[PDB]
């Protein structure tokens, strides 16, 4: 959560400044940040813990849509809240059945 | 263990018991000895030593992924690895694999063998038993393929002390 | 050597291969491992030195009268001396005896084996196989006690490398 | 083969599986390895050629009267000839005998085994397992001498690949 | 040696005897065969040869440290090392490991196996004994998990000559 | 298995049974043990272990392709590979190969051997049998080469329990 | 099984464990391997089928009178038939007999063993151990013939995985 | 060979016989089986095969020199070398080492083991004997440590045919 | 073979038979089993397998040339090569070497051993025999060293069927 906003040029600080190039204005909501973070921590735990680079994932797996179509949105503003975040990050991918090796 | 497979009227059934026997005792009665491969389009069933059976299975799995799933090919390839020049570990086990195309058993010593004609295959200590059963049934009853298998395994289990009743029958639509 | 005894719908049948063998070579294939006794009232096959058989099916004749025909008795009494006598323990073989009511398998080491709710018996190296086929058949098909044994032996022989085709069946009466 | 004898709160129970087996194949599963004797006064199970049993449970009948019913005696006297006689040493098996007062296990090689302050007996390949379950049960649960043996055998059979489900129990009286 | 583990009501108990047997003599009665791993959040108990058991344990330890302690994963990984291509030393031993998530035994030949359902696992020469005991208890007594284990080991030790009474029961809050 | 070859009057015949025997049971009765090599101008027949026979055959095949099919040469070359310095796998099998030029059997231990004069060669468990037969016939009957072989195999099969009747006789115009 | 006989300062003591065992499992632990005979005048322990013992300690009773109580004689005479009789050679065991004057160990194979200037005897698998402790004790400590045997057995049992704690001692008179 | 060590009241004694036995004959009666290491501040005694014992000893010596003589550490290190991944020669022998800090025996298979509490250790064929002796003494006599050892070895030698009387007792002020 | 060496009064004698025994037959009666090394100033005699004895000898020879002939050193060096880490061929033989300084036998397993005091050494199948002889003589006769040896070998040959009479006695002025 903290790395997500606090530092100089935090991830959010970045995507925000970028979309601002297409003429778009995005605003991250605490509740969203909280989720992005819970997200990262999750997968790191559940799969391969890659530290904080993981934010660079959940971050891009979320901003996909806006990142693409953002060119054709000049003038608008976008609000990334929970309901949004929660819907850009599926839930859990691949059957991930590690049983095929067990007896 | 008993693993038998019958193929008739567009149907391919490969099923087996589920008993893991350590010496003369029972490790676990429920065990999946038949499983699915290649996105779930080719059937597999392993026999022998838990360790070497699994390591045989896995090796057959890599081949498939590497040969558009084309079964027969995949097999002969794997077999080749034992016939090259440097004798591999030589896993003591056996696999019965099949799909929409054909059935085929593969030993871990280096060979691929095909069914007589009755399209009946059966490995394991109880095999021949289940074999006989099916080899019979098939010749005298329009019983389904997913049916013969079910009854043949059972006939075995009631004979082989290393073959129980908790079956697993994976068929292929 | 494969001997199998079936019992279904009023008929008591016993028949088996005819392959005497020395190690891994064939010594005779026309042999009769199923013989009739007690005034053609009790038929019974064997699995061992055919002589060992007679010297046994002879000790059974006598040991049958004493107890008034009652089959099971004559048997239970037979395995009672086969182990206590130091001139019988040297007669290793397997035996199947049947008549109008029931059917039974005699053992030189263990002890009498009474059939299941299916009334089927089997001995010899190829036994179980035959059994494996039979059982199945007498569970789904409506075949003859003589149309089953028939097919059952075929199924055995084609697997046991000691059991062949020239079988000799013996219905009753 | 698994035989177990329990004794708790006025009841003397003995019961066990029923799986005769040849090497690694099943030959009979409905067998009775627990039988009553001496005018239904003394019940006793076995573990060996059922015949070997009778030829023993018969030498026990007689060798029991002589000493005036006193169970233990009839036994101690029995293992006294089982080893001195050259026609008994050939009768390898295990035995459990019990009546109103105590219970005892007979041995062909070693010698009589008197129970512990728990009054429990067990023989056969699956023995100890059964024993392992029983003991526990008669130490924490308030189960029946017949509700224990029951469950105990279940626990055995499901481990020993020679012991099964068709057990035959025999309470008293 | 006997090592058994029971899991019920958020409790996971893995305990074992402490006897090191050299041939038919006793090296040391006190030995910790169950220990703690990963900062003390995953339980372990090894069986077999002192040497190969320890070397098995250590190898399982490296994996954990390398996989956020995620048990199951860690196991399959280690197992993989035997299934690769170059047959590793092949340690003759066995490990029972578990934590807040699941229980699992691992042979040193190359496999990971899971409990039936009663969440009961037991390796060692006395295992099956302790097993039976617990397999029983659990089915008939609301005895704790840290309790069943305690009694099951004991039942074993009083049976297996290679299993003593100086236990060590590590549970997991 | 039985593989015999006879050569007379510009005719070279190499034929054999088709039985694959796993232990004392039958894998498959139909098996091609004699096959064609080098665009189909040199005859081959392998004996021994399915695995090692096939891997022997294949190695002989590479040599041919590498030596203008010149048989004799090709053989001695392969043989050489075992005589070099680094003892190769040492396949346990045997091959009988021949063409328009000569006949020759090759062991997988490292040698090439030639026929007496009767140009009769026979490997396998039934070999000597088929040998005797042919060794006879040839000396007393103007029977063809593609004829002697046919009858000799059969004579064998009726003797060797590991040699069946489903032959395959590849001759060379 | 560990039996030890001590003799120090007017007291002749003999006592030992009580662990009957089948292979590597415990079958009884309350057993008495030390018994009194000849009108409570001669006490003696054993190491073998307790029966084998009686059938021996009975042939000793009689073979003792004939020679007028003289212990050693009754013994020397005993080992004289234990080897010449074809119905005794089958009674493998070890024996210790002692009374007022001396003490002696009997053997089924070898021959009588007279103690050292220390008067100590030992047999059974755990023997020497016990002996090892005893000897020492009766060489430095001023312990009782009954305070030594005591401790000595403890020392055995805690090493031999066939010898335990429930020993039964027998002083005199 | 017999090598025992006792530790009490600031005293640590490790001594052993001196017999080198080739088959059932004697190479040399005088042999130093206990020696000094690390400038002479840590005691050592090796058992087993002359060759492998010496090569074990030497390897333990390198470790010390490499770990400020810190015994315990040095041991676990060496042990580690067998637990790594490439199974070392696996010397068949045993070492008993100790100094002012602790006692410890090390097998050449890969483990380090600690004494019960009586601080008594003993390897070799006579070990257990000397053990028993000392295990006794210690519990019943204020005999020195350099004294118990001396007597225990002797007790052994008079029992183990491979253990003589020419001792060597290295103590550690 | 028999190779013995005696050292007394500035004299060192090492001599042995000359029989090469292939199985139970004789290859050659004349064989030089004792020879000279290092310009002819150090004596050698090898025992065991012709092949491995010679290859042992040669290896001892390289060492000498590499260590100013200083015997003792040279030995320990060679010995070291077996104690390093990579177990060398492990020659099955034995060498008795000596010069003006000392006597010493070296096994091909990795050790160097010294004589008791009687400066008597003897390897081979007849060794101990010749040993006894010399071990005697020396203790009771001022017979020369080049004399005892001569007679001791002979005493052996008349006893060991693998030791003949064609000796070779190399002494060292
Ligand atoms: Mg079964
Ligand atoms: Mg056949
Ligand atoms: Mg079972
Ligand atoms: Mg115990
Ligand atoms: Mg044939
Ligand atoms: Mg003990
Ligand atoms: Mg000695
Ligand atoms: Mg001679």
């Amino acid at each position: 959560e903290r790395i997500l906003t606090e530092p100089h040029a935090s991830l959010t600080e970045q995507y925000k400044a970028l979309m601002a190039t297409e003429g778009v204005n995005i605003a991250f909501t605490t509740d969203a940040v909280k989720k992005i973070a819970e997200a990262a921590f999750r997968v790191n735990e559940k799969t391969e813990n890659i530290g904080a680079r993981r934010l660079h994932t959940v971050m891009e797996r979320l901003m996909d849509k806006i990142s693409f179509s953002a060119s054709d949105m000049n003038g608008q503003t976008v609000n990334i809240d929970a309901a949004y975040v929660a819907d850009a990050l599926g839930e859990v991918v691949e059957n991930e059945d590690l049983s095929r090796f067990i007896l | 263990t008993t693993i038998v497979s019958v193929r008739r009227n567009g149907q391919v059934v490969v099923g087996g018991d589920g008993q893991v026997s350590l010496g003369n005792t029972v490790m676990k009665g429920n065990a999946r000895k038949v499983r699915r491969l290649y996105n779930g389009k080719v059937l597999a069933g392993f026999a022998g030593g838990t360790a070497d059976a699994f390591t045989l299975f896995e090796l057959f799995e890599r081949k498939l992924e590497m040969h558009q799933g084309h079964l027969l090919k995949s097999a002969v390839e794997l077999a080749k690895d034992w016939r090259t020049d440097r004798a591999l570990r030589k896993l003591e086990a056996m696999l019965i694999v099949a799909d929409e195309k054909e059935s085929l058993i593969i030993t871990g010593i280096g060979d691929v063998v095909q069914p007589e004609e009755d399209q009946i295959l059966a490995i394991g200590s109880g095999g021949n038993y289940a074999l006989s059963a099916a080899r019979a049934l098939v010749e005298n009853t329009e019983l389904s393929a997913h049916e013969i298998v079910e009854k043949s395994l059972r006939i075995a289990g009631d004979i082989c002390v290393f073959t129980n009743t908790n079956f697993t029958i994976e068929e292929l639509p």
